[PDB]
């Protein structure tokens, strides 16, 4: 009989597995600070990885690699991939990026040599700006760094796509959530099921001071959007319909225009991490589910943006989802008594 | 190092006797004080208990204490009665009927001084003693009554010495008297002040487990004892042999009592033998020597929680299927176990089984579940004493009801303190 | 990535490897110390054997 | 040649003593007797190995050390051992009772009246020294002597030598091999008040010899002897400067220039390799650049931590056996592709190298295996503050009940002295975080 330890009430994705956990009869809870545990389900700030793996007796597995942050906080992910050889300042799949500190290393006098030559060779020079609410999509760069200053912590300031993919009918744009679930073997697991988080109004090339047409966030669209629904209920497109949709208006399917890059995308990024966060000789034994947003653009060219390290499932998916995360992450390493992932490996 | 033992009144001389039986035969010594046995680890430790005397001869360190004759003479003609020196038996004439008062403040009183002379020229041959153990009964009247005085003023003349006693308590299902509970509380509000280590052993659970599991129709003080003799020799192997955890009275005290006053331990054995042929395996020494019904202070200790664990296998085993069994026990019913002291279960293991059995175990926890049993005795003192029966015996003796008042306060502050900790 | 300061030996060699460039109380107060523990241990003790004399 | 006096203090610095001199007698061709051979000076010299032997007129070569415990038990072993001899008597001090494993006992109550006797015979020892440099103290943090006796130690070495360099060979809880439920307590208490006396300490997990002696020697359930040879093994291993002909870490004050640039932060961790058992059959060599490579894997350091969440301060290889330096700078040259090593911004990226060419020396009889070459790294990486961690949580759990406190009052400490070290001790972890985030 194994034991777990909750201490992240918060989080649905794991509320979700404590109590399939449970419902085994294999699994009980103990209490937050009771650290005779087999699983930890820890906390999204200051885990204390340093007390794992010293109790004797106790095989321990923690749902969190220490270091991931690195991939998943947006400055730290634009070091990443700059300074990484894997992925080098000429990846293909990650757009121009910049790492800016508030008035109060940075990037700016970087950053100006890039934007007065897209101003001058007469190119679309829109840029985006954002930290880890708070963003500015500009054509001019005095209204981003003015507006970087008026906060206070290092912010990002990258390329803006300035040709997506827009969904007809509705001339929309979208992103795409991938969930990747890496385990303490390092296998690197891809669930089956995406979404596309779109939005609700037709896309407006003119004044970028409307994020409704712009920003694809769940919560933005419920609240503050039109037509939150009109065509797809809660504004999230499943992968079946959107591959349909590319076979009947474009003449494709989702894996060849999309799912081949977004699988060469996830795993360059968690191998390219991979020594340093792998608790493959470690005295405890880390897993970890990833939120991966993808961008597609016109020519169906996929582009990464953001990697979140405590995503939450779409509704629908909960279930499936939190079942394969007891399936391979967790029975893997603590047995009971046609899988759901696609395999990335090459 | 050494260690001066006392037996006080017909219940702690009885124990008492059978304790040195038992040990003397585990050390290879026999009735005459002649050393016979074959091995060499029974006497690297020997001087922890026994004085070395002339003709290569050992002598308990042993004071044995009565105010009537009857027990003490029954030890002389006893089996290892002439183990002992003839000196170190202090006895009076009067008795002591079964009365705390008399115990402690008149006929105890009167005797107690020569057993304090007879103590110090034990202590003086000493090279460093660690302290005295005690063995008594808290229901009749020399152990409770004069032992408990004997303890206050041992602690006088030797206040940074260790006190450790060997409490047997009374249960109605096993009864002398119905003042029984008068004297235990009397004592254990003694107890409480000026012990550091009590092993509270319930007569209780001594009957229960004779009749439901020993299957033993009408138990006797010997089927009793038999049980008590186990438990002494188990809890004081680590003090009497030398193993990796070369142990004594004070650091047992340290590892075990969190807070002074709560320093009463719930003693358990496995297997429960009567007076076999299976050999028990580590997992099932494990699992018999943490139930309920392995324990000799009639407690659930589901019913509280404990604050430290100390357990000892005696025979030749695998220390990694210990380790491994213990670490399965926290492990599986950690709810038990305070959190706020890591790791608070250690282990001994001792190669030399006691006698007929290929492996043993022995249990000494600090449980908050104790505190049943003084609140099992409180109310059998409250209800006596609301009505102020079978006072008059007493307060012949001296004694005012403003004292039976403070010991009753001071147990149920007892128990209120172990309360405070089980849901800590 | 260079070598420097090697020196050897018939026992052995030593050297460096660089990979890239940088980026009390007195006797007095003890012994006071000391003392002041044996005063509250004596005090402690003075407590225990007045209530035993009570 | 500058001379080196080692102390022993409790039972776990005594056993470990034991070991490490019955291996420097080993490597150095002394016999149970103290009697060297190959010393051709009779009587005296200025060799290197004399920084650890003094010598009698009758050949006999004497460790420069001191063994003090406060109950007897042990040392007798040392006093009726195979190296009996080897000890002049009044080098082995005994008390009558222990410290009860308490830490206030060991350094107030029977502290205070053993320690005049042994600072005269350490000073003994010092006297018959031309240039004494100092002090390697071995003992471990969680007995009542180890931890309560040496602080006291150690505060008075600082008023009696001050000039003179203090080393610590410390030895950290774990409860696998533990003896009492207190050792956070004294852990806490013996740091805090060691801390400033203290230039340089070598901690040892008990829980890493522990895993080590079980994965690698196949040792199902370790005894301190097990893991008093390997730990002996290191030790030695980070001695051997002291002892033998060389340029690197010639004296205790490179130990500090080299390893501790920040004075308190000074407990570099150690990784060791190869440990391969003696009942291993068929055993394939590993190779410069596989023991090399060993010195990065959590599973051979001396402390269970992960350094590639930590920065770099220094970092010094040791090897002993059949390397020379291309093989070196090989392996590290490919080590420092294939792993995450990040040194502070300002200190130098880079490796302190010393090789000296007579292979480890393995006890007869015991477990390890002899190898053609192996390697210590000493490495001060900001990890090593998750074993800080680890202690401060253990020890803020117990003392938020008072659990046990009494018995430490009741030896005449105050209960400031408990929130106090647990406040330098917040300190210190907050000291490695932000030299290493
Ligand atoms: N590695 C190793 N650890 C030891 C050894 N002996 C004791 N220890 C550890 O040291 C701690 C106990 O401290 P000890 O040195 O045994 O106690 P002490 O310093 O003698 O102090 P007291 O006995 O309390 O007077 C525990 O964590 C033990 O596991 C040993 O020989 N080798
Ligand atoms: N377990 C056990 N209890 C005993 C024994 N003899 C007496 N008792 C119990 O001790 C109490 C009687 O006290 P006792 O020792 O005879 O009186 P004392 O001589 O005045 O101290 C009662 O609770 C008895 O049940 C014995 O041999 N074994
Ligand atoms: C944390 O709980 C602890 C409890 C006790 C102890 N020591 C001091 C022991 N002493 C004695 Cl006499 N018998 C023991 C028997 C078994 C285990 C022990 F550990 C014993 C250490 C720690
Ligand atoms: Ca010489
Ligand atoms: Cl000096
Ligand atoms: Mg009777
Ligand atoms: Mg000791």
């Amino acid at each position: 009989m194994y034991t777990f330890v909750v201490r992240d009430e918060n989080s649905s994705v794991y509320a979700e597995v404590s109590r399939l956990l449970l419902a085994t009869g294999q699994w009980k809870r103990l209490r937050k600070d009771n650290p005779r545990f087999n699983l930890m389900l820890g906390e999204r700030n200051r885990l204390p990885f340093g007390r794992l793996g010293h109790e004797p007796g106790l095989v321990q597995l923690v749902n969190y690699y220490r270091g991931a942050d690195k991939l998943c906080r947006k400055a730290s992910l634009v070091k990443l991939i700059k300074t990484s050889p894997e992925l080098s300042e000429s990846c293909t799949w990650f757009p121009e990026s910049y790492v800016i500190y508030p008035t109060n290393t940075d990037e700016r006098e970087v950053f100006l040599a890039a934007y007065n030559r897209r101003r001058e060779g007469r190119e679309g020079n829109v840029w985006i700006a954002k930290s880890s609410e708070g963003i500015l999509i500009s054509s001019e760069a005095s209204e981003l760094l003015d507006f970087i200053d008026e906060q206070g912590q290092v912010h990002v300031i990258q390329k803006y796509l300035e040709k997506p993919l827009l969904l007809e009918p509705g001339h929309r744009k979208f992103d795409i959530r991938s969930w990747v679930l890496v385990d303490h073997l390092y296998n690197i697991y891809l669930y089956r099921e995406g979404v596309l988080r779109t939005s609700s109004e037709p896309y407006n090339s003119a004044n970028f001071q409307d994020k409704t047409c712009h920003l694809t966030n769940h919560c933005i669209q419920k609240e503050y959007s039109k037509n939150y629904g009109r065509y797809e209920e809660g504004n999230e497109m499943f992968f079946e319909e959107f591959n349909q949709y590319l076979m009947d208006a474009l003449n494709t399917t989702l894996e060849n225009s999309i799912l081949l890059q977004i699988k060469h995308i996830i795993r360059s990024c968690l191998m390219c991490i991979e020594p340093a966060i792998s608790t493959k000789h470690l005295h405890y034994q880390s897993f970890q589910l990833f939120g991966f947003d993808f961008m597609v653009d016109e020519e169906l060219k996929v582009w990464l943006i953001e990697v979140n390290g405590a995503p939450a499932c779409a509704q629908k998916l909960y279930a499936e989802l939190c079942q394969g995360i007891v399936d391979v992450a967790i029975s893997s390493v603590f047995p009971l008594a046609t899988s759901i992932f696609i395999k990335l490996h090459h | 190092r050494e260690i001066v033992h006392i037996q006080a009144g017909q219940c702690g001389n009885q124990i008492g006797a059978k304790f040195w039986e038992v040990i003397s035969d585990e050390h290879g010594i026999d009735p005459t004080g002649s050393y016979h046995g074959d091995s060499d680890l029974q006497l690297e430790r020997i001087n922890v208990y026994y004085n070395e005397a002339t003709g290569n001869k050992y002598v308990p360190r042993a004071i044995l204490v009565d105010l009537e004759p009857g027990t003490m003479d029954s030890v002389r003609s006893g089996p290892f009665g002439q183990i002992f020196r003839p000196d170190n038996f202090v006895f009076g004439q009067s008795g002591a009927g079964n009365n705390w008062a008399k115990g402690h403040y008149t006929e105890g009183a009167e005797l107690v001084d020569s057993v304090l002379d007879v103590v110090r020229k034990e202590s003086e041959s000493c090279d460093c003693l660690q302290g005295f153990q005690l063995t008594h009964s808290l229901g009749g009247g020399t152990g409770s009554g004069m032992g408990t005085l004997l303890i206050s003023k041992i602690r006088e003349e030797y206040p940074d010495r260790i006190m450790n006693t060997f409490s047997v308590m009374p249960s109605p299902k096993v009864s002398d008297t119905v003042v029984e509970p008068y004297n235990a509380t009397l004592s254990v509000h003694q107890l409480v002040e000026n012990t550091d280590e009590t092993y509270c052993i319930d007569n209780e659970a001594l009957y229960d487990i004779c009749f439901r599991t020993l299957k033993l129709t009408t138990p006797t003080y010997g089927d009793l004892n038999h049980l008590v003799s186990a438990t002494m020799s188990g809890v004081t192997t680590c003090l009497r042999f030398p193993g990796q955890l070369n142990a004594d009275l004070r650091k047992l005290a340290v590892n075990m009592v969190p807070f002074p006053r709560l320093h009463f331990f719930m003693p358990g054995f496995a297997p429960l033998t009567s007076r076999q042929y299976r050999a028990l395996t580590v997992p099932e020494l494990t699992q018999q020597m943490f139930d309920s019904k392995n324990m000799m202070a009639a407690c659930d200790p589901r019913h509280g929680r404990y604050l430290t664990v100390a357990a000892i296998f005696r025979g030749r085993m695998s220390m990694k299927e210990v380790d491994e069994q213990m670490l399965n026990v926290q492990n599986k019913n950690s709810s038990y176990f305070v959190e706020w002291i890591p790791n608070n279960v250690k282990t001994a293991v001792c190669d030399i089984p006691p006698r007929g059995l290929k492996m043993s175990a022995t249990f000494i926890g600090n449980s908050t579940a104790i505190q049943e049993l003084f609140k099992r005795i409180s109310e059998q003192f409250t209800a006596m004493f609301r009505r102020k029966a079978f006072l008059h015996w007493y307060t012949g003796e001296g004694m005012d009801e403003m004292e039976f008042t403070e010991a009753e306060s001071n147990m149920n502050d007892l128990v209120s303190e172990y309360q405070q900790y089980q849901d800590a | 990535m260079e070598v420097i300061e090697l020196n050897k030996c018939t026992s052995g060699q030593s050297f460096e490897v660089i990979l890239k460039p940088p980026s009390d109380p007195s006797l007095e107060e003890i012994q006071k110390k000391l003392e002041a523990a044996e005063e509250r241990r004596k005090y402690q003790e003075a407590e225990l054997l007045k209530h035993l004399a009570e | 040649m500058r001379e080196c006096i080692s102390i022993h203090v409790g039972q776990a610095g005594v056993q470990i003593g034991n070991a490490c001199w019955e291996l420097y007698c080993l490597e150095h061709g002394i016999q149970p007797d103290g009697q060297m051979p190959s010393d051709k000076t009779i009587g005296g010299g200025d060799d290197s190995f004399n920084t650890f032997f003094s010598e009698t007129g009758a050949g006999k070569h004497v460790p420069r050390a001191v063994f003090v415990d406060l109950e007897p038990t042990v040392i007798d072993e040392v006093r009726t051992g195979t190296y009996r001899q080897l000890f002049h008597p009044e080098q082995l001090i005994t008390g009558k009772e222990d410290a009860a494993n308490n830490y206030a006992r060991g350094h107030y109550t029977i502290g205070k009246e053993i320690i005049d006797l042994v600072l005269d015979r350490i000073r003994k020892l010092a006297d018959q020294c031309t240039g004494l440099q100092g002090f390697l103290v071995f003992h471990s943090f969680g007995g009542g002597t180890g931890s309560g006796f040496t602080s006291l130690l150690m505060e008075r070495l600082s008023v009696d030598y001050g000039k003179k360099s203090k080393l610590e060979f410390s030895i950290y809880p774990a409860p696998q091999v533990s003896t009492a439920v207190v050792e956070p307590y004294n852990s806490i208490l013996t740091t805090h008040t060691t801390l400033e006396h203290s230039d340089c300490a070598f901690m040892v997990d008990n829980e890493a010899i522990y895993d080590i002696c079980r994965r690698n020697l196949d040792i199902e359930r370790p005894t301190y002897t097990n893991l008093n040879r390997l730990i002996s093994q290191i030790v030695s291993s980070i001695t051997a400067s002291l002892r033998f002909d060389g340029a690197l870490n010639v004296d205790l004050t490179e130990f500090q220039t080299n390893l501790v640039p920040y004075p308190r932060i000074h407990f570099p961790l150690a990784t060791y390799a190869p440990v391969i058992s003696a009942e291993k059959a068929y055993h394939e060599q590993l190779s410069v650049a596989e023991i090399t490579n060993a010195c990065f894997e959590p599973a051979n350091q001396m402390v269970k931590c992960d350094p590639r969440h930590g920065k770099y301060m220094a970092c010094c290889l040791l090897y002993r056996g059949d390397v020379v330096p291309k093989d070196v700078n090989a392996a590290i040259a490919t080590i420092k592709t294939k792993r995450s090593i990040q040194f502070v911004d300002w200190c130098p990226t880079g490796f302190k190298v010393g090789i000296n060419y007579q292979p480890p020396t393995v006890v007869p009889g015991g477990d390890l295996a002899k190898v053609q070459r192996a390697v210590c790294m000493l490495s001060n990486t900001t990890a090593i503050a998750e074993a800080w961690a680890r202690l401060d949580h253990k020890f803020d759990l117990m003392y938020a009940k008072r659990a046990f406190v009494h018995w430490y009052v009741g030896e005449g400490m105050e209960e400031g002295e408990f929130s106090e070290a647990r406040e330098d001790m917040a300190a210190l972890e907050k000291d490695y975080e932000e030299v290493g985030v």
